[PDB]
RNA sequence: AGAACCUUACCAAAUCUUGACAUCCUUUGACAACUCUAGAGAUAGAGCCUUCCCCUUCGGGGGACAAAGUGACAGGUGGUGCAUGGUUGUCGUCAGCUCGUGUCGUGAGAUGUUGGGUUAAGUCCCGCAACGAGCGCAACCCUUAAGCUUAGUUGCCAUCAUUAAGUUGGGCACUCUAAGUUGACUGCCGGUGACAAACCGGAGGAAGGUGGGGAUGACGUCAAAUCAUCAUGCCCCUUAUGAUUUGGGCUACACACGUGCUACAAUGGACAAUACAAAGGGCAGCGAAACCGCGAGGUCAAGCAAAUCCCAUAAAGUUGUUCUCAGUUCGGAUUGUAGUCUGCAACUCGACUACAUGAAGCUGGAAUCGCUAGUAAUCGUAGAUCAGCAUGCUACGGUGAAUACGU
């Protein structure tokens, strides 16, 4: 039931990257994911000159849901605040999911486009956050006097 | 490596019987001599045989067997017809597999 | 698939040699599984025992891609209702 | 569902009923032993032996049948065992030294009891009294508990059934038991009647 | 039927291998090991008797 | 000089550590660490024993290692490091045991049982 | 857990009758092989010789042969798993199920096993006309997680010398190897808790609450499966429901379903270089080097009954180049050709290589399956069975996370 975090991934010096890479490693090939994440994080610094830390942090800030819903029982669904661990997990999860749905041919450019367009408060991850925040916190009428 | 030597190899299917036989042979070997090599173990090869607990169907309920095989090595230097008898005289019990060599 | 060499049934050889030096026959009884057709096997009417009744087949010159091995199958319509 | 404890206790609380040099050629000596294991029925039928041990050195054969009636097998003054050797070497084609061995607490053993119960079941004796007197005699002999099960169409009757009258403790799922399981078969006019005797006679190791 | 195949696998053969290795006691040819030449069930059952050198414990 | 030697075991691998103080440089099997790990940029995790224990460092290291994949053995170095650093002084154990890196993992692969096959996948059921 | 034949029970034909085969009597005889002929073989038709061998005093006794008579007989994969032994699945590793002494109840029964607390567990504590016992969970066993002693070859080279090399001088420090022990047992403390059980935290330790895993599967349920492993009641066949051989067939083909393998490609395709395993097998078996060949493979012969030699390069993986979104240098299905190995024969039906084609297929609906951490996902390896043939099975290692808010 606990999490059993992963501590060091000083490439580049940060912690969210450590959790991120463990999702891209389809079929257990960690080096390819590490290489492409490094190439993409150097690319996002190359184009539209800035540091990778600022763009990544503010991008996952624009795409981290803060309220979320869960269903139970007729059909009712309780909006629920999200734990920070699950907050970042969902953020990275939907970020990678929509980077996949972007469908570009390059190792790195799709992720760079995704995070840098999120840095503009737009994009499919931002679209998912907006859709969830529209369905949620608008029907918080019924299941608010609950857990 | 070149030297006078007597070398033997031991095989049995019970660690207690094989090590007690090795101990008694070391006793007899250093009794009628010296500088004997101890009961050096060996990676003790195993076996395996997959078989289904069944008569007519149901291979799902498989079950396993093995035939563990202890192997032992002892070396003797500076031979004599005394260590020869100490080897070829007493091997009891007769579950062990002895092969005298030089 | 033998490079060791051909493998004509010697038994078919012994019969066919006498069958070929003089006038041939238009019907032959055999089993014809451990042999094959060669240039000297032309002009005969051998019968591979398909399993139920051996059917005599007349040797032609043009069967080099085809052989003596089999010509009358045992499946024999079909086994099925429909067709190819 | 259940398994035979002799197949689980083996290697730990008991050695094997046959021993020979462990060369990789097993078929020759194993099926030599098979011929002995077949031919020993010709002594079991009258002596009701327990089990045969067979040691096998390089050039000799030394065996030992656990029996309760040596007289039958040893002859008057040795009149039988040498003749047993003569009719044994004819198929063994190798020398042998048969050494009859006696079991202590003769009638407490499992295979002797199972053979006995099958025996009086052969001549149409009631199943209840035989097993009751067997278990009572076994408890007299001293033990921590025995079990006895019978199978088939009891009393020569309709569809088969299964019963048991167990007394004392008979630990089965433990692993330091050294229990003598046995088995037997019985036919009078119909099918076959098997038995599954169980005993438990103390905790002891072979070392 | 099995009875005549005991002779079939015993008699000489026209050439090298028209043979199959079956168990001596059990007539089942399938699932046999050349090390022992006993079938599946018989060698399993004789393992429980504690007659053949070796073990059945498994768990390895 | 003086040399401290403690073994390291993890994931069906074996490590023979040779620790000798110095400026700090490792050449595994007479070959540099970057020349032995694919790709790899995770050697800084191997420097964590030097980052929390013997801050900041460092000691020269020579090692010979065989068996198992690169991850299990590239991680086996750290337990030998911890053993040698405890041999040097028991002061370092208080900083070691609060973070681990000495407790050799007791977890390896598992046998296999009916249900698994050539790939480590469980069976399905009969639907419809 | 190996259907060319054999295996195989079934089919076609040719054949057999104490029979393919087993015991018994008589009768003998040591036992046969290679050739000629017929025959697809089975079989025979002949040459020829298998030739009283152990014990013999002329006989004989004898393992073993012999063909016939030959009566018991043999034989049946012939039916009944709803008569059975036995064996095996499933409920289900579910935590329950009962018995002895006493008591209550007219009795059937209850009582313990009920109630509270507690546990993965009828596990444990307390209370209670219930008290004890048994089967079961636990452990008892194997393996794995650490240390120590014993012993150092074929294993290892840390001090060295040397070498292509641990290959040899030596070394046994280290690793490793296998025997024995040490260790983990609420064991100690603090708190909670009917002061008890027990719970929580902490230290220590390599390992804290049956450590991880395996083996083990209660009384019994499914008249579960098996007479085709075997044994076996009853019934049926016998000049055939038995027996031999050759060939066919178990592999057919409008389709349905299951199980799995490979693709529908840019975490990718092809080429080049390059590091990292474990376990197992091998005697008439493993086939080292070398040479030949694009290749499957061929010559060769060293070493090897095994810590020695071989299978056996590990693969994924890492460094590079190129390909630049197409039915694509995608995919590799189909077909033909030319070849490799086994087997007598790869034609219905073996496997493999090279060339030639390059299909459907651009992540899949209703519905549905598996999985709580070395797991899944994913990559290779070996073994069994095996004259040759495994996407299957067993086993081994490599890599390897996401989440479990909560009932």
């Amino acid at each position: 039931v606990p999490k059993r975090d992963v501590l060091p991934d000083p490439i580049h010096n940060s912690k969210l990257v450590t959790k991120l890479i463990n999702k891209i490693m389809l079929d257990g090939k960690r080096g390819t994911a590490q290489r492409i994440l490094y190439s993409a994080f150097d690319l996002v610094e190359q184009r539209s000159g800035r540091d990778a830390l600022e763009v990544f942090e503010e991008a996952i800030n624009n795409i981290m849901p803060v309220l979320e819903v869960k269903a139970r029982r007729s059909n009712y669904q309780v909006p629920v605040e999200v734990r920070p661990e699950r907050r970042t997990t969902l953020g990275l999860r939907w970020l990678v999911n929509y980077a996949r749905l972007r469908g570009e041919k390059t190792m790195e450019d799709r992720l760079a486009n995704e995070i840098l367009d999120a840095a503009n408060n737009t994009g499919g991850a931002v679209k998912k956050r907006e859709d969830t925040h529209k369905m949620a916190e608008a029907n918080k009428a019924f299941a608010h006097y609950r857990w | 490596m070149a030297k006078q030597k007597i070398r033997i190899r031991l095989k049995a299917y019970d660690h207690r019987v094989i090590d007690q036989s090795a101990e008694k042979i070391v006793e007899t070997a250093k009794r009628s001599g010296a500088d004997v090599s101890g009961p050096i173990p060996l990676p003790t090869e195993k076996s395996v045989y997959t078989i289904i607990r069944a008569v007519h169907m149901y291979k799902d309920s498989r079950e396993q067997f093995e035939q563990r095989t202890h192997k032992r090595l002892i070396d003797i230097v500076n031979p004599t017809p005394k260590t020869v008898d100490a080897l070829m005289g007493l091997n009891l019990p007769s579950g062990v597999d002895i092969e005298i060599k030089l | 698939s033998i490079k060791k060499g051909p493998f004509v049934d010697e038994h078919l050889m012994k019969k066919v040699e006498a069958q070929e030096g003089s006038e041939k026959k238009q019907v032959i009884k055999t089993w014809s599984r451990r042999s094959t057709i060669f240039p000297n096997f032309i002009g005969h009417t051998f019968a591979v025992y398909d399993g139920r009744k051996h059917v005599p087949v007349y040797v032609t010159e043009d069967m080099v891609g085809h052989k003596l091995g089999e010509f009358a199958p045992t499946r024999t319509f079909k086994g099925h209702v429909a067709d190819d | 569902q259940k398994i035979n404890p002799i197949g689980l206790r083996v290697g730990i609380i008991r050695d094997w009923e046959a021993k020979w040099y462990a060369e990789k050629d097993f078929a020759s000596l194993l099926h030599e032993d098979l011929k002995i294991r077949k031919f020993i029925d010709n002594e079991l039928k009258e002596a009701s032996v327990s089990h045969v041990e067979i040691e096998r050195a390089a050039n000799r054969i030394n065996i030992a049948i656990h029996t309760g009636k040596p007289g039958m097998v040893i002859g008057k003054g040795g009149s039988e065992i040498e003749k047993l050797r003569n009719k044994l070497n004819a198929l063994t084609d190798k020398k042998v030294h048969i050494n009859v061995i006696e079991i202590k607490k003769v009638d407490l053993d499992a295979r002797l009891v199972a053979e006995n119960i099958a025996r009086q079941l052969e001549n149409r004796a009631s199943f209840r009294r035989v097993q009751k007197q067997a278990i009572t005699r076994a408890m007299k002999l001293g033990a921590k508990g025995i079990k006895t099960q019978v199978s088939g169409r009891l009393g020569g009757a309709d569809i088969a059934r299964a019963e048991q009258y167990s007394e004392g403790t008979v630990p089965l799922h433990t692993l330091r038991a050294d229990i003598d399981y046995a088995h037997a078969e019985a036919d009078t006019t119909y099918g076959k009647l098997g038995v599954k005797v169980w005993i438990y006679r103390g905790e002891v190791l072979p070392t | 039927a099995k009875t005549s195949m005991v002779a079939k696998q015993q008699k000489k053969q026209k050439y090298a291998v028209r043979e199959y290795t079956r168990c001596e006691r059990c007539g089942r040819p399938h699932s046999v090991y050349r090390k022992f030449k006993l079938c599946r069930i018989c060698f399993r059952e004789l393992a429980y008797k504690g007659q053949i050198p070796g073990v059945r414990k498994a768990s390895w | 000089q003086v040399e401290y030697r403690g073994t390291g075991r993890r994931k069906n691998s074996v490590a023979r550590v040779r620790l000798v103080p110095g400026e700090g440089n490792i050449t595994v099997n007479n070959r540099d660490v970057r020349e032995y790990l694919p790709f790899e940029s995770l050697i800084l995790d191997l420097n964590q024993p030097f980052d929390v224990t013997e801050t900041k460092g460092n000691y020269d290291v020579l090692v010979n290692v065989h068996g198992g994949g690169f991850t299990g053995q590239a991680q086996a170095i750290r337990h030998g490091i911890a053993r040698a650093l405890l041999e040097a002084d028991p002061e370092y154990r208080g900083s070691l045991k609060r973070a681990g890196l000495l407790t050799r993992d007791p977890r390896m692969k598992e046998r296999k049982k009916p249900g698994l096959k050539a790939a480590r996948r469980s069976p399905q059921f009969s639907k419809r």
